[PDB]
RNA sequence: CGGGGAAACCCAGGUGGAGGCCUGUAGCGAUGCUGACGUGCAAAUCGCUCGUAUGAUUUGGGUAUCGGAGCGAAAGACUCA
RNA sequence: CACGAGUUGUUCGGAAACUGAGCACAACGUUAUAUCGUUUUGUUAGGAAAGUGAAGGUGUGUCGCCAUAACUGAAAAGGGGCAACAGAGAACCUGGGAUUAUAUUCCAAAAAGAAAUUGCAUGUGGGA
RNA sequence: GUGGUAAUGCGAACACUUGCCAGGUAACAAAUCAAUCCUCCCACGGUGAGCUUUCUUUUCACCAUAAUCCACCUUGGGCCUUUUUACCGCGUUGUUCGGAGCGGGGGCUCAAGAUUGAAAAAUGCAGCUCUGUACUGUCAUUGUGAGUUCUGCGCAUUAAAGCAAAAACCUGGGGUGU
RNA sequence: CCCAACUGCAGACCGUACUCAUCACCGCAUCAGGUCCCCAAGCAUAGAAUGCUCUGGUACAUAGAGAAAGGUACACUCAGGGAAGUCGGCAAAAUAGAUGCGUAAGUUCGCAAGAAGCAUUGGCUCUGAGGGCAAAAAUUGCCAACUCAGAACUGCUUACGGCGGGGAAUCCAACUGUAUAAUUAAAACAUAGGUUUGU
């Protein structure tokens, strides 16, 4: 029994390697709309699972009270916040408010 | 297949009239005695090798004993 | 020539009903011992759609008269019945909407529908999403109930015909135009094959009295006579009048 | 993965 | 934000059937899709299952009622006429 | 394909019998006239359709 | 979710995924070249082009309606070239 | 072309054994003429189409009631069938060195084996 | 028959029951999102093969576990008990839910899984040995991404469209028996 | 007689080869036509488009020699002009992806619209941003997958495949649909709407 032909993927895998670093892929590669090739969809169901996640962790933490989770869960859910950060630094703002006024 | 726990329930298996055969079987790790009888094959685990030794002896004579070994094609056609 | 479709649908054939999803005929109960003497306490199980009718039904169900055992009714739902509901027929049932009563019970003026022409025929009148009749007046000598139909007529029926109280549920239907051919499609998909519609004046003079010539014209007065036989009656069928009517809508019908 | 990789690191 | 004008449920057609058949259908589809309130556990939760059949998301109860709407006023009147004339 | 009913198969099974050549000794009878089968059948030229 | 407004309501950012919606496969068709062929591959095919492609969509198998009759979104179309 | 071979099943597909769009035997009616019509909107036929058997009585066997045979019946309206190898339903699945050709169909005592399901029976263990 | 406040649990008389009734299963449904078996890819190691002026810790292949059972940590539903001045809170990518009982604690149960074993290595596949369909001995990779309609999934879609029925089977209600 | 754990015996009938098609069916044939269902790899790419490839399959279509004219092509190019050709821009050419700006009359307010237009696209080396899981935890450690931006350097012969030409109007039909199998796809038929008639 002879061996099988050769189906080589060391031009694939070091093309891998130049993509991962961010090669050949620009405005001239792109043939697909930006909607196909990363659907808006898809990036706000991560970054509102993002936010309801670390919404969820910081009451269960006690670092915000049931008020200001749901203020902040329905400000997530309208928009508000880009991304974790932004979220966090939403919170240290509202936690010094809070502190001063107590 | 059956698993059977106690050696009582494996000496009850094996008294019955329709055990055909017991099959010793020697894992590099433990010893299983598999009892073919009618309908289901029970299979008792010794994990003690000296255990398992004295369990293999004792075993009513009238029953056949199988040693299980690898058997080659041309063992068997 | 060749038979004209008005006449080819009376064989039957691909133009019958679409019946197979249908939950069969709609009836009230049938008119015993217990309805024309005191009544029956009947439970709204559940209010179903039945393809190809307008006016929603309902599965009534009555202990059997004389077995062990339940009956189940289907029945033409009127507005406002709802499941769990008390649904009394017979003598000496209540009035209220949803109760089946005679119509001589039934009070002057009570809007009524599932009405029995005749007593026992388990409602053949009023049964169309929204219609009603109106209870006109008793005579007592006679023992007939004068009632006013969905179409304006007025007619007598025996006082033992049997009615229920309120409109038939489903009404307003024919206020939302349809938009879409689709949309006819599926209404027609449940009731038989009778769309789409070719005009006569489409066809040709070998299967329509209207086919035919250099223009699309009927090149004779569509109205025809009462008398015309089968294949020539077509068009406006021995018709009083035309035009746009131009006044009091007349009633229709015969007299 | 968690840091993109540099073309001049691959010397080592 | 808003994001039509004038139509609106009816701008799934596109341009395609005419403003004043649109405009007609508009009302009586907005109706037949809202929720309607429940006499019986005093819930703006019935919703209609197929023309003429209303089932309320909050006590499960189903009523046959109008085919846009849940009651409409020829019913609300014959309810009053038939509650007198059993008063009288 | 697969299916086909026993009397079907039957019918099948006595045409593929009957395609057969004559025995040779039958042309050595007195009196014989029969050279070929002539009635041989070939699946891809005439269809029996059982 | 914001921003205005006394109110009526209005203005913006997201989410969502509607439509006999669009570009396009398969599929279902057949516009033009009046292209090929035109004793053909073919008693209607081939090539490119082209229509539509969630809908009154396409399709298998079963059923039902026929000869002055049947069936036909209608061309006297189709009903085993 | 000639000769000689090859298709293996409790579980796979069908039938046994479901209903559907439907068909049309009986029945009735019609027709000079059945080679015509009706025959599922729970359903043939002016139409007496059930041959089954709840409880009783009597007898056998089983026990301390159950099963079995007979006489009197409570109840059961609406005759008999066909129509799906893609709907319903359906208890087997791996390995093989087991072929020239069949295999979830062949393999034989270490069944290569491991099961799942029917029907009927015998003991065992409990109740009648 | 028997436990538990309850959701509901318990199998060798918790016996029978189409005499008779009443329900279930059979049984039917979009899109979004999450997806199972499985496929592909990457990482990590083993075994063999390939290439090797030079380079490539490299290229390629393989690394499997059927039905049937036994025992019993996640995910998603339904529900029970308690606290219930709970009205703002919970939650989804998403068009919503709550005194007709939200949320929290603790449970009951269902569905899909995971895991422990029996089957099962005695099989399968690669080489390898050396001494003929031979024979001994070695391997026989456990973690991720992208797809995947099994599933969650329905009183479930546009709807003047609302998505077959039966056999067969399963429970109960009464009753018999006990 | 009943039950539930076993056990013993027995488990009948038909189908089963092969094919399912550029040769096994229909088309007079091993006919470029037609014919239902399941499984469906890698790379590029939005990709079941298209191009190439491992597994499986195939090298079967009468061939050899071979720059006549004239042909067919699911083949190209042509200086200068640019529709003067022709009934007629028929045919061909042309436009193309993605991204950012920008987009008129008219309008049933939905559209028109990809209107029209104007820019940028390579390679390489970098820099930011976007997460998961553990123990002012506003901190410490590990770790995966892809992207989207910005920057410098360095290039183009503008260079695979695939992939709208656009605008100003007139006449018809509202639209999507259907339709003369084999010369007519339309303005015809249908269609929402509208109106009559009988009952
Ligand atoms: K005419
Ligand atoms: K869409
Ligand atoms: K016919
Ligand atoms: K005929
Ligand atoms: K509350
Ligand atoms: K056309
Ligand atoms: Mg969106
Ligand atoms: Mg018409
Ligand atoms: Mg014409
Ligand atoms: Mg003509
Ligand atoms: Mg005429
Ligand atoms: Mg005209
Ligand atoms: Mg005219
Ligand atoms: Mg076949
Ligand atoms: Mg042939
Ligand atoms: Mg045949
Ligand atoms: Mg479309
Ligand atoms: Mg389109
Ligand atoms: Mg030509
Ligand atoms: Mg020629
Ligand atoms: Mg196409
Ligand atoms: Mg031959
Ligand atoms: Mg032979
Ligand atoms: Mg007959
Ligand atoms: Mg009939
Ligand atoms: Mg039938
Ligand atoms: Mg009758
Ligand atoms: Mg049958
Ligand atoms: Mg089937
Ligand atoms: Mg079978
Ligand atoms: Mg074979
Ligand atoms: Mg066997
Ligand atoms: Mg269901
Ligand atoms: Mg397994
Ligand atoms: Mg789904
Ligand atoms: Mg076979
Ligand atoms: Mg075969
Ligand atoms: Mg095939
Ligand atoms: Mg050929
Ligand atoms: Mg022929
Ligand atoms: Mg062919
Ligand atoms: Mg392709
Ligand atoms: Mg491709
Ligand atoms: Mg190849
Ligand atoms: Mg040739
Ligand atoms: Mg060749
Ligand atoms: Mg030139
Ligand atoms: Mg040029
Ligand atoms: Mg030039
Ligand atoms: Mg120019
Ligand atoms: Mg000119
Ligand atoms: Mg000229
Ligand atoms: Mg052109
Ligand atoms: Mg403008
Ligand atoms: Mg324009
Ligand atoms: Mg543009
Ligand atoms: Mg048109
Ligand atoms: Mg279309
Ligand atoms: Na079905
Ligand atoms: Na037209």
């Amino acid at each position: 029994r002879k061996p099988v032909k050769v189906h080589s993927r060391a031009r694939w895998r070091k093309m891998k390697e130049a993509k991962d670093m961010g090669r050949h892929n620009g405005v001239g590669r792109r043939e697909g709309s930006r909607e196909a090739r990363m659907p808006s969809k898809e990036l706000w169901m991560r970054r509102l699972r993002i936010l309801r996640r670390l919404l969820r962790k910081y009451r269960a933490d006690k670092k915000i009270d049931r008020h200001v989770y749901r203020d902040l869960y329905m400000r997530a859910k309208g928009n508000v916040f880009r991304n974790k950060r932004n979220l966090v630094e939403h919170i240290h703002k509202i936690k010094n408010e809070k502190k001063k006024e107590r | 297949p059956r698993e059977i726990k106690t050696l009582k329930e494996f000496l009850a298996i094996c008294s019955r009239k329709d055990a055909r055969c017991v099959k010793v079987k020697h894992n590099p790790s433990a010893t299983k005695f598999k009892v073919r009888c009618s309908r289901y094959l029970y299979t008792l685990v010794v994990n003690d090798k000296k255990k398992a030794d004295k369990i293999e002896r004792s075993i009513h004579p009238s029953v056949k004993k199988i040693a299980v070994t690898a058997r080659s094609h041309a063992k068997t056609n | 020539g060749k038979t004209v479709l008005s006449c080819r649908k009376g064989n039957g054939s691909v133009y019958q009903v679409h019946g197979h999803k249908r939950l069969g005929p709609a009836k009230l109960r049938i008119l015993d011992y217990a309805e024309r003497h005191g009544y029956m306490r009947g439970v709204v199980k559940s209010i179903e759609h039945e393809a190809g009718r307008g006016a929603a039904l309902a599965r009534v169900e009555f202990r059997h008269p004389y077995k062990f055992r339940r009956v189940k009714e289907l029945m033409v739902a009127p507005e406002g019945m709802f499941t769990g509901q008390s649904v009394f027929c017979g003598q000496k049932a209540p009035l209220a909407i949803g109760n089946v009563l005679p119509l001589g019970q039934i009070t002057e003026g009570c809007i009524v529908c599932n009405v029995e022409a005749k007593p026992g025929d388990r409602g053949t009148l009023a049964r169309a999403s929204g219609d009603y009749c109106i209870i006109i007046s008793h005579n007592h000598e006679t023992g007939r109930t004068r009632l006013k139909l969905p179409s304006g007529q007025k007619k007598s029926v025996p006082s033992t015909s049997r009615a229920m109280i309120g409109i038939i549920s489903g009404g307003g239907r024919i206020e939302k135009p349809v938009l879409k051919a689709g949309n006819s499609f599926y209404r027609f998909r449940g009731k038989r094959n009778c769309w789409p519609k070719v005009r006569g004046v489409a066809r040709n003079p070998v299967e329509h009295p209207h086919g035919g010539g250099n223009h699309q014209h009927i090149g004779h007065p569509s109205t025809v006579s009462r008398h015309s036989p089968p294949g020539q009656k077509v068009g406006l069928i021995a018709a009083r009048r035309t035009g746009r009517i131009r006044g009091g809508k007349a009633v229709k019908g015969a007299w | 993965v968690a840091v993109r990789a540099k073309v001049g690191s691959r010397s080592y | 934000a808003k994001r039509t004008v004038k139509m609106g449920v009816m701008g799934r057609y596109g341009t395609r059937y005419g403003a004043n058949p649109r405009k007609r259908a508009k009302k009586l589809e907005v109706s037949q899709h809202a929720k309607h309130f429940c006499s019986f556990c005093g819930k703006f939760a019935f919703r209609r299952k197929a023309v003429g059949i209303w089932r309320c998301d909050g006590c499960s109860k189903t009523v046959a009622g109008g085919a846009y709407t849940l009651s409409t006023p020829n019913n609300s009147t014959v309810r009053s006429t038939v509650r007198r004339l059993r008063e009288l | 394909g697969r299916f086909k009913p026993l009397a079907v198969k039957k019918k099948y099974a006595k045409k593929m019998n009957q395609n057969k050549p004559v025995p040779y000794w039958i042309r050595l009878r007195t009196g014989n006239r029969i050279k070929w089968n002539e009635k041989r059948r070939h699946w891809r030229r005439t269809k029996l359709n059982y």
